């Protein structure tokens, strides 16, 4: 239930925080699908966090981690 | 020929302490403003106020404790219901609901009460001669 | 992308212009848009001008709040005594009747009449807010990373005090200011008595310059026992007194400091990546090169 | 009816306003007024003599006295219509001085006299209506409580017993004691503050007359002067004392406070009778000297790891699992001595209290030098444990400060406090200075003034200068007091070791919800209400409650006592006689008009109004006992089935009807 | 079936639904109600007389109620207040009383005000769209029909026009032009809102029933769980037919029902602008009020008005003796009902002087209510100043801006 | 509290010191007014045994029995109940 935050000013629009968050993969990754809500739409060119209420992240890594140009910083702490 | 009529029905904890606290300190004032003395201003039934203005009052003033200060813990929460409802009555009828008006004056204020005594009587005297008066006939 | 009228008032484009164009650049590289105010002047400087006569004071500082009222926008400052004048001019004739009308009746002979519509803001205050730029968009916007600078900053008195008059909290030790600092990727350092007058408030610049001095020379030494390499600050008056009045304590007394006094737009932009040339470093009378070599 | 207008002159505070002779003649030419007359002191001996001649030669029904308020001169007057044959009730005022004279005085004379002959009129068409009321006598329970186990809760629990009234002591903490038990030597005597306490505290723990209540709280009050119902929570101490134990059937005994418990408890919490300079387990007593020494335990911190009630055996001591028991007292007064607490003066950030390791406040430094407390009464400084060699004591820390942070008032003992540790710090440590930094030394009380010329000779340096800001020292901690030395006229900038801050004071946490439980308001400075400032500090308003200590505002521990003492002997006033009379003000319903809608039964804040069975027809009962004559149910009541029994509706709208008639 | 159903319904029994208005279903719910013993008499309108007359009727015997079947557009009366004052106030026995939108809020101010009990009564309502004085709907009929009154077997409001059956054909006149000629509905039906009584047990009515029912169903919708069990019942012992009623009927039921909200604020606005402002309204009331000859008709047929003895009756306030009474006698009813006032017209129509007492009344009313919020009728809220609240008396001082209770309190 | 108790004054009057004030502090009260309802109460008091001009010639005793000699200084004027 943590709280990511997206560097707007040098997003470039890759796409790859998108395919690579493992919440958004299990809509259509996963057999039975048990949430289908996203964490981040690329929007007019930079990624976009729906997950306001900062219900849906666990913290992975895997989109920090997939960022080709360091953009997005993954707080621990609670928001 | 004409001097305003004018009556107030003042609670004894805290209206009736600051009126004896303002001539305790000499604080002067016009004399045209009477008072009853009720003990709180949740005594004062709509009846009273409404007989008043039917007998010719010009205007008619009731003054009790702040809220949060009454002596009867809530006595004047139902006063200013009350007196919220008088407004707007008198409104309707068509009489001019600025010849009513309810104060909330500590036991410490004398000169505020001096002041509303003041104010009180400059407005009933712009506001000039209730029309029941001639309304009756 | 928020918008601004930019007051800019008379020492940081005539005497450090630098410091103007560092933020027009920095504010539009976040989110902020400064637009130029169309024939304003003088703040009526609160010390040189208030001291001498209160009225005009207020007519002239109001002329310059109704000119960005015709404009119908929000006035951006970045100097701690144009704060003072326009925005505490502003909040009393938010409040005073007497004084409306007295200052409506002398702008009435020029056509211009002060309604209170707008609202003043500082630079800094601005990249502070978090609705409008924040701390961490200032973070995303730096792109060279000035570590390893040791440096001080001077709050000034004017945008911070009287805090029965201003909303920024403590003024005994803020740390704000520091936040914005730490931003950039330099460290601020902490000195003794960081809160004293620069000295060049109120007239006394002009009036007693040994007095202004030694009370500047109380802070340099402080400054440089903590060790810092340049003094950030949010006025050009206080950025006037620590580098003018260097120059003038090595020739009036014997000290030499040498520590490079730069305004926090300033560093933004050498944090964003603006060049020296381009900030016109070259204008101040205290070098900035030890600090370029350390930060660059 | 025949009614009688007596018009005093106040000695010419009202003949010099208006023409008395006017207001008499127009009194005589009234409706129903046999006789009318005036007098220069109607409340002097031969004023009550003429009322009463009056009444017996004219056959009076009633009395209207034209003079001062009825606030001032209701009992006086009332007496005197008694003392004549009449009933106390058939008396009403109508008041031409306070509303009248003292407000009219200047250039307006025919104007105050016609307001005079208005309010007359007034009153007589009010006297003319007002029928027999006898007040009503209501037993009291002869039990008292006392809330707040302070010196001054302790000292009127002491007073009460020993005249023989069962009383109850409440206190929140598991000791008795208060303040004067943190206190280590006491000003002007330097007496050891903890052990004069002693004595009495014992005497508070074995009166069998005193029942001592530690750890409780009230949670709620109804009731009158007569019986206040008042429900108390005895919260879960987990220990028992050896006789609630043998009552569970423990023959071994409850706590002896051997200790046990606590050596072997691992959690480890601040103690806030330390002001939390020292560790205390999660098992406890605050220090050895408590007077209940039975060992709370503190459920928020303990873990219920079991080790206590090993170590405490066979005593059986120890219940981890109790809970919060209620219980509901039936008493006759209440006496409030809730206390204080220090002001929070890391608000004040000029004063680094909270941001510089060596700035304490006084109760902080009073625990460090006492020799019980967490040093071994050795001052040393917080930041390294070294010895100070100088001292600053801030005055007025927060008082007489209009600026909305502090305190607008004067602590009062504060200066008095600086003075006695300054001379502990420069009697304990050889070479030690004492500064302080004062605006107004204020040593006012008995041997006070001798005490502070006693203090500047063994050699405190005072500075008269308000502490302008504080500034640390970065590798010293030492701290730079900046003010002026407005006496030598220049400023100032004294380093010290340890700066000692003499904060203001303010009502304990909670007393405010107390106090509205009780039904006590409040003064402009925060503190408890009296009932009158002058001659009447220990009562309030409300009838049956009584204040004591510094709760009714700051006192050193004499004032605080004699005001405990005082206080004492007003709940004593009405538990002797067992009898007090209410005043005749009660809402009573006329049955055959009432008509059972229930409307007015939310009306009332004392829950007076019921709905009952009355000859088949549900009508309205009032509980005369609870009812306080406020008139909210009957200035609502649509069908006028309340009556109010000296404000009835036929009185009030008379008196508004000769008002407007000319 | 379940406190909420939109339904169909019409009686079993072909004569009970012949002479229903439309299917019978309130004549056939009130029968079975007391022939099952649901209810120990039922409280419903029939004609003693000409079509013109509606007399209220209590009835035991389960045979009788046929004869209450049908609407009487001429029935002007209001039914609770009978309940209290010669029926104990329902307080020992069950009733099952049929009623329109005001005698469905006439009984809640009752139910407020503890004078009936409404876990004894049941209360089928009906939806009200106006009701016409039995002279003045005679006087109708001769001059703007050009009709003989007597010849008219039954007449009805129906898609806002007044049609008449008499012998020769039917005719229809526009409610609205009969209105402005000074007939139509009563005044006070005109300025009422209270169109589908969705606080009683169940509302009845012919609005929504569309295609081939359309005139031999009744649109039943049900408000309670009481309502509930009395439609199940009925359906399960087959005295009453049930079917799901249309979406679309459901539609135009409420089109029609906001249609006549904003005809009756048409009507309250023209109203109350009539009456004047000012000083000016003063002499309007003043001079009406001055023929009142104390009847006091209006306050015995006050729902609101429960009082042993009124005030206008305490000689501290009103002379016993004196006839050309005092402004006082209708400013203490101003006072105590204009906070909850039905319009239910019965203080006006009552009275032997004409003096629109339901007009000043409801003027009076309507802005009490957008002051503080309250809506007379509509449950068992407390009146506003039997139940007075601490931070709402905080609220409307603090919304004033004001240290008093002066002035910026209206618009 | 219900014990007959004696109170003797050297003067003609009681009252005190303040008595002669005029207003008190902090409240500004008429100081004479205030005080004018507890000394008319003393006065009708049935357990107090006021005696005005009156002084302490001798006490003897302790704790139980204290025999004070009082001296009813010759006032020269008769109250009604002593004239009676
Ligand atoms: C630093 C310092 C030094 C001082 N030195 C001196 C000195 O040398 N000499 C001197 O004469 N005076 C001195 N004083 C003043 C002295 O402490 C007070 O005069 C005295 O303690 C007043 O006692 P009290 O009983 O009224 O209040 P407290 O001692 O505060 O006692 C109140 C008691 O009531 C309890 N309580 C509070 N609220 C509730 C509640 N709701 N329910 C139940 N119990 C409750 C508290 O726990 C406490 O036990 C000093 C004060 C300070 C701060
Ligand atoms: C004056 C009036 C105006 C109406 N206006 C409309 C309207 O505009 N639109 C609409 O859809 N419905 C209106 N109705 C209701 C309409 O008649 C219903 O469709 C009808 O009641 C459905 O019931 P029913 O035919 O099934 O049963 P029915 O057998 O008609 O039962 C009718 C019931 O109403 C009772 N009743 C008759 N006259 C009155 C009266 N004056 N007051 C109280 N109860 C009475 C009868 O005693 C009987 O119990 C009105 C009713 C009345 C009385
Ligand atoms: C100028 C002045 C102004 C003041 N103003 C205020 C003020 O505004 N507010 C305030 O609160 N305080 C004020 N005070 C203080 C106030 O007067 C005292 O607090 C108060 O009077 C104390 O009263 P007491 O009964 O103890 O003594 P006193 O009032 O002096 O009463 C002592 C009484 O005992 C009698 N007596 C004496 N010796 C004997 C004897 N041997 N046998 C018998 N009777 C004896 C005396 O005749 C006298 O009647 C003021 C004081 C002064 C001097
Ligand atoms: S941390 Fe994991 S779960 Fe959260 S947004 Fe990134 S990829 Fe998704
Ligand atoms: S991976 Fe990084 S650059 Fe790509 S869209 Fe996401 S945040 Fe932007
Ligand atoms: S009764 Fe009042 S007005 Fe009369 S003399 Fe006494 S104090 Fe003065
Ligand atoms: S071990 Fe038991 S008896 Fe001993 S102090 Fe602890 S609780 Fe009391
Ligand atoms: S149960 Fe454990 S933690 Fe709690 S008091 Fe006993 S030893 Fe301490
Ligand atoms: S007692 Fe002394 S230190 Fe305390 S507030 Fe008063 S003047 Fe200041
Ligand atoms: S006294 Fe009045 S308000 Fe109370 S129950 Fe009776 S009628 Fe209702
Ligand atoms: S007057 Fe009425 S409302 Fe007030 S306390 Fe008495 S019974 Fe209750
Ligand atoms: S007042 Fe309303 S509900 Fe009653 S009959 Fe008239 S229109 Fe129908
Ligand atoms: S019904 Fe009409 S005439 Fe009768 S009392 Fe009421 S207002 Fe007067
Ligand atoms: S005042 Fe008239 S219109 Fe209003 S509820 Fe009563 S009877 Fe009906
Ligand atoms: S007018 Fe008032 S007093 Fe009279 S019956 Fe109606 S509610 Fe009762
Ligand atoms: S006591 Fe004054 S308003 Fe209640």
């Amino acid at each position: 239930a943590f709280a990511v935050h997206v560097n707007m000013e040098r997003c470039t629009g890759c796409n790859n925080c998108v395919v690579a968050c493992p919440v958004n993969a299990l809509e259509l990754n996963t057999v039975n699908p048990s949430s289908t809500d996203k964490i981040y739409k690329v929007i007019n060119g930079d990624a976009v966090i729906l997950d306001v209420k900062h219900e849906l992240c666990a913290g992975c890594g895997i989109c920090v981690d997939a960022c080709p140009y360091d953009v997005i910083q993954l707080s621990g702490q609670p928001p | 020929d004409w001097k305003p009529q004018i009556l107030a029905i003042i609670c004894n904890w805290c209206s009736y302490a600051g009126a004896d606290l303002a001539g305790g300190a000499r604080i002067q004032y016009p004399p045209t403003v009477r008072a009853i003395r009720v003990m709180c201003t949740g005594r004062v039934d709509m009846l009273f106020i409404l007989k008043a203005f039917v007998e010719g009052a010009d205007g008619v003033l009731v003054s009790g404790c702040h809220f949060g200060d009454c002596h009867y813990l809530e006595g004047n929460y139902k006063a200013a219901k009350r007196m919220f409802m008088i407004k707007n009555l008198l409104r309707n009828i068509g009489l001019d609901d600025r010849r009513f008006r309810m104060t909330f004056v500590s036991a410490s204020e004398g000169a505020k009460w001096g002041m509303v005594m003041e104010d009180v009587t400059n407005t009933i005297k712009e506001l000039g001669p209730s029309p029941i008066k001639e309304f009756k006939k | 992308m928020h918008e601004y009228a930019f007051f800019l008032g008379c020492i940081a484009p005539n005497r450090y212009p630098g410091c103007e164009a560092s933020a027009i650049k920095t504010s539009e590289k976040v989110g902020i848009k400064l637009l130029p105010l169309k024939g304003a002047s003088c703040c009526p400087a609160p010390g040189a001008f208030g001291s001498i006569d209160l009225n005009v004071w207020y007519a002239m500082a109001a002329r310059n709040l109704v000119l960005a009222e015709e404009m119908k926008k929000d006035i951006a400052l970045i100097c701690n005594g144009c704060y003072k004048s326009i925005w505490e001019v502003n909040h009393i004739l938010k409040h005073n009747d007497e004084l409306r009308d007295n200052v409506n009746e002398v702008l009435a002979e020029i056509d211009m009449q002060f309604k209170g519509t707008i609202d003043v803001w500082h630079l800094a205050e601005l990249y502070y807010d978090d609705k409008v730029c924040g701390v961490q968009k200032i973070k995303d916007s730096v792109t060279t990373p000035l570590s390893g600078a040791k440096v001080a900053a001077h709050y000034g008195c004017h945008l911070m005090k009287p805090k029965k008059e201003r909303h920024f909290g403590d003024t005994e030790n803020p740390m704000w200011f520091e936040e914005l600092i730490g931003a950039l990727g330099a460290e601020p350092i902490q000195y003794r008595n960081k809160m004293q007058c620069c000295g060049a408030g109120g007239g006394v610049r002009g009036y007693d310059i040994v007095h202004a001095l030694d009370i500047t020379n109380e802070k340099l030494i402080n400054i440089q026992e903590a060790g810092a390499d340049a003094i950030t600050e949010l006025c050009p008056f206080c950025q006037l007194q620590f580098d003018r009045g260097q120059i003038e304590i090595k020739e009036k007394f014997g000290d030499v400091y040498n520590i490079p006094v730069l305004h926090y737009n300033e560093l933004l932009g050498l944090a964003q990546g603006m060049s020296p040339q381009d900030l016109a470093l070259d204008l101040h009378a205290i070098d900035c090169t030890p600090f370029l070599q350390k930060v660059l | 009816p025949r009614i009688g207008v007596f018009v005093c002159h106040c000695g010419t505070n009202i003949a010099g306003s208006m023409s008395i002779d006017d207001v008499v003649n127009y009194a005589k030419t009234l409706p129903y007024v046999a006789v009318a007359d005036q007098y220069q002191y109607m409340c002097s001996t031969p004023g009550q003599k003429k009322i009463d001649d009056a009444i017996k030669e004219y056959n009076l029904t009633g009395v209207v006295v034209a003079a001062c308020s009825p606030r001032l001169h209701e009992p006086t007057f009332r007496t005197a219509t008694k003392e004549g044959g009449l009933n106390p009730f058939r008396f009403e005022m109508a008041n031409i001085r306070e509303q009248n004279s003292w407000v009219h005085m200047h250039g307006m004379w025919d104007e105050a006299t016609q307001k005079a002959k208005d309010q007359v009129r007034m009153a007589v068409a009010k006297a003319a209506k007002l029928e027999d009321l006898v007040p009503k006598s209501v037993p009291v329970e002869k039990t008292a409580m006392v809330v707040g186990g302070g010196v001054a809760g302790m000292q009127a629990a002491l007073d009460l017993a020993s005249a023989g009234i069962k009383t109850y002591l409440i206190e929140r903490t598991p000791t008795i004691g208060g303040r004067m038990s943190q206190l280590d030597k006491t000003f002007p005597t330097l007496d050891c503050s903890q052990c004069i306490l002693t004595p009495k505290m014992v005497d508070v723990g074995r009166h069998p007359n005193i029942e001592m209540m530690t750890y409780t709280e009230v949670e709620k009050v109804e009731g009158y002067i007569g019986n206040f119902d008042v429900t108390l929570r005895k919260k879960a101490r987990g220990v028992l004392t050896p006789t609630e134990a043998t009552a569970k059937g423990i023959v071994g005994g409850g706590c002896n406070g051997c200790g046990d418990c606590s050596a072997v408890c691992p959690v480890i919490k601040p103690n806030p009778f330390e002001m939390g300079m020292a560790p205390r387990k999660a098992i406890y007593i605050y220090h050895a000297q408590v007077m209940p020494l039975i060992y709370t335990v503190d459920f928020d911190s303990c873990v219920k790891c079991g080790l206590c009630v090993e170590a405490c055996g066979d005593k059986k001591a120890i219940d981890l699992e109790m809970q919060d028991e209620f219980i509901t007292v039936k008493v006759g007064t209440a006496v409030l001595a809730t206390g204080y607490e220090l002001f929070p003066i890391e608000n004040k950030r000029e004063w680094g209290y909270k941001q510089f390791d060596n700035v304490i406040n006084a109760l902080e430094f009073e625990r460090l030098i006492c020799a019980s407390g967490p040093t071994g009464g050795h001052l040393v400084r917080p930041s390294d444990g070294k010895t100070p060699m100088k001292v600053g004591f801030v005055l007025c820390a927060g008082s007489r400060d209009n600026t909305g942070i502090g305190k607008p008032y004067c602590s009062r003992f504060c200066c008095m406090y600086s003075l006695k540790h300054a001379h502990q710090i420069m009697e304990k440590i050889p070479g030690a200075v004492a500064y302080l930094f004062y605006m107004d030394i204020r040593s006012f009380g008995k041997m006070y003034e001798e005490f502070y010329y006693r203090i500047q000779h063994e050699g405190a340096k005072f500075i008269r200068g308000r502490v302008a800001n504080v500034l640390e020292d970065k590798e010293t901690k030492n701290l730079h007091v900046f003010t002026e030395d407005t006496l030598l006229g220049r400023p100032v900038d004294v380093e010290v070791d340890l700066l000692v801050l003499a904060a203001a004071v303010q009502p304990n946490e909670g007393a405010n919800e107390l106090r509205k439980k009780f039904g006590v308001s409040a003064s402009q400075d925060g503190w408890m209400l009296e009932a009158h400032p002058k001659l009447n500090p220990c009562g309030t308003t409300t009838a049956g409650v009584f204040l004591a200590g510094v709760c009714q505002g700051p006192k050193d521990i004499p004032d605080t006592v004699a005001q405990a003492e005082g206080a004492a002997s007003a709940a004593s006033i009405p538990i002797h006689m067992g009898e007090v009379e209410l005043e005749p003000y009660f809402a009573m319903c006329i049955d055959e008009l009432c008509a059972g809608c229930g409307m007015c039964v939310n009306l009332c804040p004392y829950s007076a109004l019921s709905l009952g069975e009355k000859n088949g027809r549900t009508v309205m009962v009032v509980t005369e006992a609870k009812c306080k004559g406020c008139g909210t149910c009957g200035g609502f009541c649509p069908g006028g089935a309340i009556k109010m029994q000296h404000f009835t509706t036929p009185q009030i709208v008379a008196q508004i009807d000769a008002f407007f008639a000319g | 079936a379940a406190k909420g159903d939109m339904l169909y319904a019409w009686a079993k029994d072909a004569e009970i639904q012949k002479k229903g208005e439309c299917g019978g279903a309130v004549t056939a719910l009130l029968k079975h109600a007391l022939e099952t013993k649901m209810v120990d008499a039922v409280v419903a309108i029939k004609k003693g007389k000409d079509l013109y007359d509606a007399v209220p009727t209590v009835i035991t015997n389960p045979e009788d109620i046929i004869q209450t079947a049908g609407s009487l557009h001429c029935g002007t009366l209001l039914i609770p207040k009978l309940i209290k004052k010669y029926l104990n106030g329902a307080k020992d026995m069950k009733l099952a009383v049929t009623c329109k939108g005001c005698d469905a809020m006439a009984f809640y101010e009752l139910a407020k005000r503890n004078q009936i009990n409404l876990d004894n009564i049941i209360m089928i309502g009906v939806n009200c769209g106006g009701s016409v004085s039995p002279v003045t709907a005679r006087k109708m009929i001769s001059n703007k029909f050009g009709v003989d009154p007597d010849t008219v077997h039954k007449e009805e409001i129906d898609k806002g026009q007044f049609i008449i059956e008499y012998e020769g054909g039917h005719k229809g006149i526009k409610i609205d032009e009969l209105e402005e000629e000074g007939y139509g509905r009563r005044s006070n039906c005109r300025r009422c809102k209270m169109k589908i009584p969705r606080q009683a047990d169940i509302a009845a009515g012919n609005w929504g029933v569309i295609g081939d029912k359309a005139g031999k169903a009744t649109f039943l919708e049900i408000c309670s769980e009481k309502g509930a069990n009395l439609v199940n019942s009925a359906q399960s012992k087959g005295a009453l037919e049930i079917s799901p009623a249309d979406p679309k009927g459901i539609d135009i039921r409420a089109k029609v029902e906001k249609a006549m909200f904003n005809l009756g604020d048409e009507w309250r606005h023209r109203d109350f602008e009539g009456m004047g402002k000012g000083k000016d309204r003063l002499k309007l009331m003043m001079s009406e009020s001055s023929k009142c000859i104390k009847c006091y008709a209006c306050v015995e047929a006050c729902p609101i008005c429960y009082c042993i003895e009124c005030s206008t009756k305490k000689p501290w306030y009103i002379a016993p003796g004196v006839l050309p009474t005092s402004f006082m006698f209708h400013l203490i009813r101003f006072a105590h009902v204009s906070d909850s006032c039905i319009n239910c017209g019965q203080c006006e129509e009552l009275c032997p002087m004409e003096i629109p007492n339901a007009l000043f009344m409801h003027s009076q009313q309507v802005e009490i209510e957008k002051m503080f919020g309250h809506i007379p009728g509509q449950d068992m809220t407390p009146p506003i100043h039997a139940f007075v609240e601490e931070k709402a008396e905080r609220a409307r001082l603090d919304a004033t801006g004001t240290d008093s209770i002066y002035t910026n309190i209206f618009t």
